[PDB]
């Protein structure tokens, strides 16, 4: 239906250090915009870029004229007929996004899915009105409605069938992203479909394993991530198709650090342009760092700073500056030395980790039932 | 199609393809059908060989 | 249960419209500032040949 991300993203909302504001992009999404002509693109290109130009309303004339010649069409389907069910009704709501979503808006077309949802019984249209509306508030930032239609799916509407909700995780690919959701739940639904992916209609194969590659590198270190992402079978296949994706992929398992530092720079640049862009490049490329230097730093006691910036690409100072600011934060345990030029790692053994956590877990639930009592028997 | 040498052949080289690709199981999946479906014809001595 | 209205309950204005609004959990570490990585990279090795 709708795949490019309506070029949208990449199109004048990448300004300024990225910079793409005017290019063959514009020139993609025009197309694509002819092609079913449409406005609702046309309404920021209203407002700053491309405001006021011939073509804004050269267009618009036949774009009216035709979307309005086919909600004619439907309009006359739907009265003149009474088809019940999955019908004519639902293929014009359907045209209706394939329209004023490209034409206008989704408001429309989303009281008229919500009118044949009620008047519909089968289950692929809700999962269409999720991905369609998902994909809409990617283009006009909504979250609350596709986690609305996920738990609609999901918790009552997956009693019938199944199969088909997995890849809508692409929402928690960017939900709970900077603490817990760009990894973990995202790549283990990410993982458990990338041997059967049957829905090309969100994303092409390659890119959806490039995701899954990247989602999954945070969600797992080097806790076996090989057994499902390494030893993985079409994974594999994938990477053999996209070698800059594999190099990043195999540097950080193969501790290849000096080249996985500029896979990761090509990484965040060609993730700054994305649907993923605006809600966590930085926090991507922040955490895939944090990751690659307590990969290091374990199997370690004490290493020269010289070697560190030897072994992980470059910067004595860069890699001590990175490393206070990584400290401070409290990941990555290690205590930095100075013109010594040492870092000590300081991971606690297991009994004096297990003691904190105890202290810490007791102190929680002794607070609960600290306040449970009081709250008691006055 | 009846005919199963050139189907054979087919299956054996996609097996051999899904290797390089480091497609195991799936390059093991194709082996086993191209072994079924060589159980049943001449498989000529160098086609024995070539799957074996 | 008391309301503590001994401490004035303060408005929070107009319930006026937020940074995002967003379910996103973040940390202290996300609100600096940053220049790419390669920049960098190259910047710091070229003075030693790269």
């Amino acid at each position: 239906p709708k795949n490019p991300d309506l070029r949208i993203a990449q199109l004048r909302f990448l300004l300024s250090l990225p910079e793409h504001r005017g290019d063959a992009a514009v020139r993609d999404e025009l197309m694509a915009a002819v092609r079913d002509n449409n406005m609702a693109p046309y309404y920021e290109a209203l407002c700053k870029s491309l405001d006021w130009q011939i073509d804004v309303d050269l267009l618009n004339k036949m774009k009216k004229a035709n979307e309005d010649e086919l909600k004619r069409l439907d309009e006359e389907l739907e009265d003149a007929e009474k088809n019940l069910g999955e019908s004519e009704i639902r293929d014009a709501m359907m045209a209706k996004a394939e329209y004023l979503c490209r034409i206008g808006d989704k408001e429309g077309a989303l009281t008229a899915f919500r009118k044949t949802y009620d008047k519909t019984v089968a289950l692929g249209h809700r999962l269409d009105i999720v991905f369609y509306l998902l994909r809409i508030g990617l283009f006009y930032m909504d979250n609350d409605l596709i986690t609305r239609n996920t738990e609609k799916a999901k918790s009552l509407i997956e009693e019938g069938g199944d199969w088909d909700r997995r890849n809508r995780l692409k929402v928690y690919q960017g939900l709970y992203c900077v603490a817990i959701r760009d990894f973990k739940q995202a790549a283990e639904l990410f993982l458990d479909t990338v041997s059967t992916f049957t829905s090309y209609e969100l994303m092409d194969y390659k890119t959806f394993v490039t995701y899954t590659v990247y989602v999954s590198m945070i969600a797992l270190e080097r806790p076996d991530l090989r057994e499902k992402v390494i030893k993985g079978a079409e994974i594999l296949e994938v990477l053999h198709s996209l070698p800059a994706v594999r190099q990043y992929l195999f540097s950080l398992y193969e501790c290849r650090y000096s080249v996985f530092f500029q896979s990761l720079a090509v990484v965040e640049q060609e993730m700054k342009k994305d649907w993923l862009f605006a809600p966590h490049y930085r926090y991507y490329v922040r955490e895939m760092r944090i990751h690659a230097y307590s990969q290091l730093l374990e199997s370690y006691r004490s290493l020269t700073l010289g070697y560190m910036a030897e072994a992980f690409g470059v910067g004595v100072e860069f890699i001590d500056q990175e490393l206070s600011r990584f400290i401070a934060a409290g990941r990555l345990h290690c205590k930095i030395d100075k013109v010594n030029e040492i870092v000590e790692t300081n991971r606690p053994d297991s009994k004096n980790w297990q003691y904190q956590e105890t202290i810490k877990k007791g102190d929680l639930l002794l607070n609960r039932v600290q306040k449970l009592s009081r709250v008691i028997n006055m | 199609m009846d005919d199963k040498a050139l189907l054979v052949e087919v299956q054996l080289l996609e097996s051999k393809t899904y290797h390089a690709l480091s497609n195991l199981p799936k390059a093991r999946a194709a082996l086993t059908s191209a072994r079924t479906t060589a159980n049943a014809i001449y498989c000529p001595p160098k086609l024995q060989a070539t799957l074996d | 249960d008391d309301e503590f209205e001994e401490f004035p309950a303060e408005d929070w204005a107009g319930l006026d419209e937020d940074e995002d609004a967003h379910v996103w959990e973040d940390n202290w570490d996300d609100d600096n500032v940053e220049d790419d990585f390669s920049n960098q990279l190259r910047a710091e090795l070229e003075k030693h040949g790269y």
